[PDB]
Formats: C-alpha cells, structure tokens, sequence
RNA sequence: AGGAGUGGAGCCUGCGGCUUAAUUUGACUCAACACGGGAAACCUCACCCGGCCCGGACACGGACAGGAUUGACAGAUUGAUAGCUCUUUCUCGAUUCCGUGGGUGGUGGUGCAUGGCCGUUCUUAGUUGGUGGAGCGAUUUGUCUGGUUAAUUCCGAUAACGAACGAGACUCUGGCAUGCUAACUAGUCUUAGAGGGACAAGUGGCGUUCAGCCACCCGAGAUUGAGCAAUAACAGGUCUGUGAUGCCCUUAGAUGUCCGGGGCUGCACGCGCGCUACACUGACUGGCUCAGCGUGUGCCUACCCUACGCCGGCAGGCGCGGGUAACCCGUUGUGAUGGGGAUCGGGGAUUGCAAUUAUUCCCCAUGAACGAGGAAUUCCCAGUAAGUGCGGGUCAUAAGCUUGCGUUGAUUAAGUCCCUGCCCUUUGUACACACCGCCCGU
C-alpha cells in the first residue's frame, strides 16, 4: 500500500483508457520493459494495480509470472459509481472489428 | 452401483467394507 | 549371443514358404529379394532375416524341415 | 537487434511453450488441443486446434479478439504482427490432450471416476486408436491415497516408437477433497498419409504382399467364337 | 594363489560429536552425508552479540486540515554518512495504527492427506488377460523335461491354443570407402548425404547334427558406448521448485528489502566425498606442421569471449579493433644426488569495499617417514583404470565439486558361486507387520 490519491486517479485514468492488460510483478527495479516512461514512478502505479485487482471484487490468474486479468463488468459498474463517468464514452478498443 | 463399486475397490477390506459389499445386490 | 528372435524367425520362415521361387542362398540375392518382396521397417532387422533365410535354404537344401 | 542462433531458437521453443501453456490455461473447456506457429516472410501465424471452435470463436470473436490482445500486448510483436486462427482437429477422439481434458471435466463435477473413465477409453477406442492406458491417482478417501489404472488394446512402453507412435497427456483435476492425478496414453494407428497415423510402421513388423488365388488348366489356350 | 588405482606423501568441503553470536533446514547404512544442481559475508542464514518501514474483501471497539514514511556529519549509536540519540517541533502529506483468523500470504506445519516428477528392491528377465484343461475353493496350467541364449532369446516337448507388455527390434553415438550429392575460410583430407556396409555371412569343429557355441582366413569393424525401459510396490524423497495442492497453526524478531554486520577458513580429529606415482621411464635445451567436445554482448540488461603498445621477465593499471560466431578469440654409476617440494619472504599485483572473517604469477634450490602402507576396505575388463590438462553448471575469466572433452596409456581375468546379492526349479515352515519373523522358559 502506502499509496497517494493522485496516482490513484491517474491510474484510474490508465484502466479507463486501458481496461485491457498484461502485467508482470516489476516492483523494487527503476526501468521497465514495457511498462516505465509513463513519467510516473512505476512502484506506485503497480501497487495501484495490486489495488484494483486485490480489493476483493475482480478476480486474477498467475502464472509464468505474469498476470492476465478478466475486468468484469462489476468493476464497470464500481468505477461508474465511484467516479460518476458515464459509459456513454465507449472504450476506443472496439474498433478494427 | 458404480459410486458403491468404487468405494468397495478402494478399500476393499478397510472399514467400508462390509457396507459396499451389502449395498452392492444384498 | 546371435539367437534370432521370434521376429525374425517368423518373417523368414514366411518369406520363404511364400515366394521360394525367387529366393536362393547367396547373402547378396537373399538381401536384394528379401528388400524387394518385404516391407521391413529396418535395415539392420532386414540383414538378420536374409541371413535366417540364408540358414533356412542350407538347411532345405539337405531335406525337408518341419517349419 | 540481433541475438545468437542458439539463443534465437532457445528463445523460439520458449515461446511456443509459453503460448502453449497460456492457451492451455485459459480454454481447457474449450477443448484445447494444441497450437502450431507457422513461418511467414516477416509475420508469425499462429493456427490453435481446438474440439469446439464455435465456443472459442463465440459472438463475434469476443474471446478471440481479447486473446489476439493480449497475446501482442505480452510477446512485444509488432502493433497487429500476431494473429490466432482456431481450425478443428481431424484426430479428437484419440488426442491425448482432448481426452484428458475431457477427463477432467467429467470429473469435476462429481462423478464417479470410472464410469466416465470408462466411457473415454471406449470414445478413444471407437476412435481408431490401437491402445489406451488411463491411470487416475490420488485420495480414494481414507486416510492413504490410491492410483487406479484401465489399459485396453496394445500399448508399448519402452524404446524409440513411443515418441512417435505413444502420446500421453498428465493433467491435475482438483476437487474440493484434493487434486487427483489422470494420465491418459494412447498409441495412434499406422495410417500413411491424411496425417492421422505415425508415417513409419512398428520396427519389428514385417509386411508381405498377398498373392491371389490360382486355380489354372494345364495349358493356356487361346479361345475364339 | 589374479590384479591396478586404493583413504594414508604435494588444491576442503558436506553434516553429526561438538562453550557462549560457531557447529546453523530435509535426508536414520546399501536408497543421508561438496546431496537439495546448496561454492556459508550480503539479496538465498532459520545456530546469528542487533532493528525497522508492518497485514487485513470482515466480523468489535479508539474518531479527522495532523492520529508520522527509508530521509544531519560534529556530546552519541553497540562496526555502519541509519533521525534509534529520552534530541530538531525541517520533510511524500489523510497515507496509516492496535489487539484474533481466514485474506493480494508464509521457503510457517503435516510428503503418515495428495498430485506430478523422482530414488530403489530391478539391470535382473520378469509380468498379464481371453477361451479351453484341473480343483468345492484360494488357486493352478498356458508361463515347461531338457538344449540354447545377455534375455520367458529361441529350439523343442506339451491341456493348452492364441495373444499382450517387458527383452530384442527401435533412436542417438563412434568405427569404413583407388565411391556419390558441392563450398573465393580447407585442395575428393574438414563439414554433412537420399544412401551402402555385419549377417554368425564363408569355411572347419562341436550340437534327437535343431536352436545355437568355438575357431580361422576375409573384412574398417565378428557377444561392438549410452538413451528409452512390464502391473502391484515403498507410508523411500520432494508441500524449502512450482495461484500443483485440502486447512489443523505460531509470531510483528514480515524468515519482503538495504557495498552493511559472528561464525562454520576451528585442529586433543567423532564420521563421509575429496587434493596425490617409486628413475636414464621422472623433468628445461625450445633444436620439425598437434586435438578438444564446446562457450561467448538489451523483452530482461547495468555484468559476454578476446588480439599491440607504456616494460621490470610475459595475463597485464589506460587506449586499441574482431566476433551474434566453421567468418573473431583460434589452424584454441648405484640410489637421497642434480630428481618429484614441509611450513614461509621480495618484483610489477589482473582492479573483487572486506578475501585474513574462500578472487589474484614464477623465479633464491631454506630440506619434509624423500623409493607399494592398523582393523575395515570402494571402483574398474580396452582406448578399461590411472596420469594429465581443457570447456561448460555454479559465476566477478570466482572450483578444491560436478558434468563433459580430448592427450599419454595398459600389468593382470575371457573364470567361479567361496563372500555380498540376483534369477527361469524342487523342497520345509508353527512366518504373512512375511526371519530385523514367530516364539519358549522360574
């Protein structure tokens, strides 16, 4: 934990223009392979994501130390809730049918 | 039968034994 | 030991009682007829039944055997 | 940039392990049996096999498009250089992988373990397949586990062939009891050609063509009317 | 009645005896003891003279612009440019905290709850249906009198007939062309081929003259390295490889981190792997072209292998290029004397904080039982063993370990069941937890 507010929304901001994503346990290094350049420090923004997918309500799946995540709609919903965005802004990711 | 058929072949003289095999026809 | 095992024995023993026509004793002929006239997988394993078969022929040759 | 041959192959048999134990994760109910990568001029297609590809595909490639995505979001391809078709298997019901699959999703449930493992063994061999041994091992209850094992028809063991003509499929079921171990091995059939069989026949069997029956008169003498 | 090398004479580590910070997990003889690819500073240490930022989708309690987060040498700390000093009322700023457990867990238990991969009695040749015989039955035949074989390999006999595993066959591996498919790095020698070649084949001698055994020309090669390897097995090992695994269950000194910090590099040894050749053979004059099998630089990543000059006598303190590799490294006088080293000191040190509480060259010849070794002994039959070096795994070119590779290279035996143990039989039993049994006697 020990987790600002900023970066919280910030990461909020990625999993709304993300919802998507892979992730690998990177956490005590300075450079990333696919995820630094972010010009936010990478420590905080993946203990966001330990937060995201370890409050209790979306579930996870590890192995090759990786992780794949399956954002269920519950999590749409608790984001709706929270920080009143309405869904009428579809996630770019629906093109290239 | 194939649930009592397992149990009985499980342990075929352990302490379900009699009961497997009595469930089995009697 | 050079025992022949029942593979062989067996295919030998029907190789010659099916075309004894085109078999003779000469290791060469025996080998080239035994590749024309039977699908064996090895090379090695068709070696051991020419030379069984080879064996099988000197022995035909100085009367009839039960096989 | 560039990395050694041996590292560039090394790292291409981790790749289609990789892939493979990924895809296996994720649609083992999909009846997943194996995924194959082919070489094209500077792009890599990837065919999946699977038993149902109506499930796998679903509505409108929903599942399909979530793995092409994350597939390129994890490899590092280039943006749209990874594509996985899913085309069905001409051999399922002699597929070590499908079998076991199936196996464990009989057994998952609550089922009792030999009633369907009975029923796999016969659905492998109406199938073609010229040999099973399926062994399941772990806690019968009681405080001591047991291994049980069907065989039916011929299947080897030792030497050469069983790397081309053996498959075998080890796979974890979990209950809420334990995890119980199926090992599914089946020899598949000599058939040359359509890829359904191993090529090269069994070493030690030698083939002899048939002759025909001959029931001939003395002399062959020509007929005319 | 053979032997060679043996554990003793030239390169330290495993785990128990074993004062405190030193004897630190799992493994109770063959099937533990450089084994966990576990070469101990430190991230991996739980024997450790010491601490901290802490862990809660919830069940109950303390209640909001302050209820503190690695974050100053000089008064000090218990090695430490750590704010831990009983100190400053600097500093991300609502992060957090306490008492109970499931929880994003734990390399914390139980491998006597498991899976999977393993070790073995199993390196031996052994196992199993179906149908038919026998028996009331457990069960037995097939699965055998014999001969033969490495082999339940085969011949043959035959209430068994047909079959299935295992063995063989099979893959890899070396061995062979006055042949073949072709390379501006070798000139078809090196590399790697759709292929050939051996098969007990030819001839003798033993074999209901069968399966087969011996011998010899011929032949490159005439019981030619390994790999894979049958159900039932074992409470053998692994939960300390694994969001592989069912929850009984401790503690905040989480068995997360941070060039940091004692050990175990002790020597009256408690044990087990390890470091090592006796003379014209051992070693230098440097006076003729030598082989390695193989390794080598960005998803990580900052660490890859290496050729000329400052020159004392060369790796080399700094520049200097080549190599994603058949292209570069690289055609890599009769025996303690002169003869093989008992501690240990100088020359420029390869640049690894610390090496001494394991990284780092040979020359002065200062003299060590200086010429086959208590009980008990492990391994080995031909390119064996043994002597050597070299390359990978570990990694900083870290080895004394291990896994492979070549070079030098062979005295002894082509046997037996005596010791240990195994198997295709009969036999005995009061054993079946199966002889480490059972069991009798005040």
């Amino acid at each position: 934990m020990l987790m600002p507010k900023k970066n919280r929304i910030a990461i909020y901001e990625l999993l709304f223009k993300e919802g998507v994503m892979v992730a690998k346990k990177d956490v005590h290094m300075p450079k990333h392979p696919e995820l630094a350049d972010k010009n936010v420090p990478n420590l905080h923004v993946m203990k966001a994501m330990q937060s995201l997918k370890s409050r209790g309500y979306v579930k996870e799946q590890f192995a090759w130390r990786h992780f794949y995540w399956y954002l269920t709609n519950e999590g749409i919903q608790y984001l709706r809730d929270y920080l009143h965005l309405p869904p009428e802004i579809v996630p770019a990711t629906l093109r290239r049918s | 039968f194939s649930e009592w058929i397992d149990d009985l072949e499980a342990d075929p003289k352990g302490k379900f034994a009699q009961n497997l095999l009595k469930k089995l026809t009697g | 030991g050079r025992v022949r095992t029942k593979t062989v024995k067996k295919a030998a023993r029907v190789i010659i009682e099916k075309y004894y026509t085109r078999l003779g004793n000469d290791f060469h002929t025996n080998k080239r007829v035994c590749e024309e006239i039977a699908i064996i997988p090895s090379k090695k394993l068709r070696n051991k039944i020419a030379g069984y078969v080879t064996h099988l022929m000197k022995r035909i040759q100085r009367g009839p055997v039960r096989g | 940039v560039q990395i050694s041959k041996k590292r560039k192959f090394v790292a291409d048999g981790i790749f289609k392990a990789e892939l493979n134990e990924f895809l296996t994760r994720e649609l083992a109910e999909d009846g997943y049996s194996g995924v194959e990568v082919r070489v094209t001029p500077t792009r890599t297609e990837i065919i999946i096999l699977a038993t149902r590809t109506q499930n796998v595909l679903g509505e409108k490639g929903r599942r399909i498009r979530e793995l092409t995505a994350v597939v390129q979001k994890r490899f590092g391809f280039p943006e749209g250089s990874v594509e996985l078709y899913a085309e069905k298997v001409a051999t399922r019901g002699l597929c070590a992988i499908a079998q076991a699959e199936s196996l464990r999703y009989k057994l998952l449930g609550g089922l009792a373990v030999r009633r369907a493992c009975y029923g796999v063994l016969r659905f492998i061999m109406e199938s073609g397949a010229k040999g099973c041994e399926v062994v399941v091992s772990g806690k019968l209850r009681g405080q001591r586990a047991k291994s049980m094992k069907f065989v039916d028809g011929l299947m080897i063991h030792s030497g050469d062939p069983v790397n081309y003509y053996v498959d075998t499929a080890v796979r974890h079921v979990l209950l809420r009891q334990g995890v119980l171990g199926i090992k599914v091995k089946i020899m598949l059939p000599w058939d040359p050609t359509g890829k359904i069989g191993p090529k090269k026949p069994l070493p030690d069997h030698v083939s002899i063509v048939e002759p025909k029956d001959e029931i001939l008169p003395t002399t062959p003498i020509s007929e005319q009317k």
